[PDB]
């Protein structure tokens, strides 16, 4: 039961590891999206000048 | 490893094919008590002879 369990465990830390970095990826788009985002309400604020 | 679709089956593979390493080192280890208890009894028949 310790080897089975030790490989979870370290599947586990693997596993904090690639969600943070998920995090931090749709982080990425979060931002790319914010500019974007100022971008077309611009372009809104234009076809309402 | 290099495809992902690769990335999970290759779990599965290892996650099989790793139990069968500790079924043996189970074995082995359980033959290692078997040892010392065939030892034990062993000292026992040559005093008693």
């Amino acid at each position: 039961i310790s080897n089975r369990l030790s490989n979870q465990i370290s599947g586990l830390n693997v596993a904090t590891r690639n969600a943070n970095d998920g995090i931090s990826l749709a982080q990425t788009a979060e931002g790319a999206l914010q500019q974007s985002t100022n971008i077309l309400q611009r372009i809104r604020d234009l076809a309402l000048q | 490893i290099s495809t992902a679709d690769g990335a999970q089956n290759a779990i599965a593979v290892v996650d099989n094919a790793l139990a069968a390493i500790d079924a043996q080192r189970a074995d082995l280890g359980a033959v290692q008590n078997r040892f010392k208890n065939t030892i034990d009894n062993l000292t026992n028949i040559s005093e008693n002879a």
